[PDB]
């Protein structure tokens, strides 16, 4: 059960780059449950003033990383990320 | 939906009964290229278009 309930369309963080959509952190709300985005799936590690200011167009280095049991792992490559709205 | 992309597909066959209608995440930037079902319960579910299972139930239901 918990999978399928965690099967859920979810929104993803662009950027300038060129590169993947990714997740902002590990988790996400859907169906009455918060979970937890597979281990190695692309995501972002914005600190919290990152994400005070993020908005839709780039104004910060975003560090991109990889889930693992719940962390985004830096991985030590940044982009340019933003918001869709 | 422009950014929304599916992180986890579901791993059994959902019953064919059960379904409603698919669509497909439109951003070819989303990690996990996928089709979205959406089911009797009014619930969305992410399935990988690489199983026969998804790309035959696609089929059912464009019919």
């Amino acid at each position: 059960y918990e999978e399928a309930r965690c099967a859920c369309p979810a929104r993803h963080l662009n950027n300038t780059n060129g590169t993947v959509l990714k997740l902002l952190g590990c988790h996400y709300f859907c169906n009455g449950t918060l979970c937890t985005a597979p281990d190695g799936y692309p995501c972002y590690n914005l600190t919290a003033q990152q994400v005070r200011t993020l908005t839709t167009y780039p104004n910060t280095s975003c560090a991109v990383g990889v889930c693992m049991k719940g962390t985004c792992v830096k991985n030590g490559t940044m982009e340019q990320c933003f918001k869709t709205p | 939906t422009s950014t929304t992309c599916c992180y986890r597909f579901i791993n059994k066959k959902i019953p064919k009964q059960r379904l409603e209608s698919y669509r497909r995440t439109t951003s070819s930037h989303c990690p996990r290229e996928a089709v979205i079902f959406k089911t009797k319960l009014d619930k969305e579910i992410c399935a990988d278009p690489t199983q026969k299972w998804v790309q035959d139930f696609m089929k059912h239901l464009d019919k």
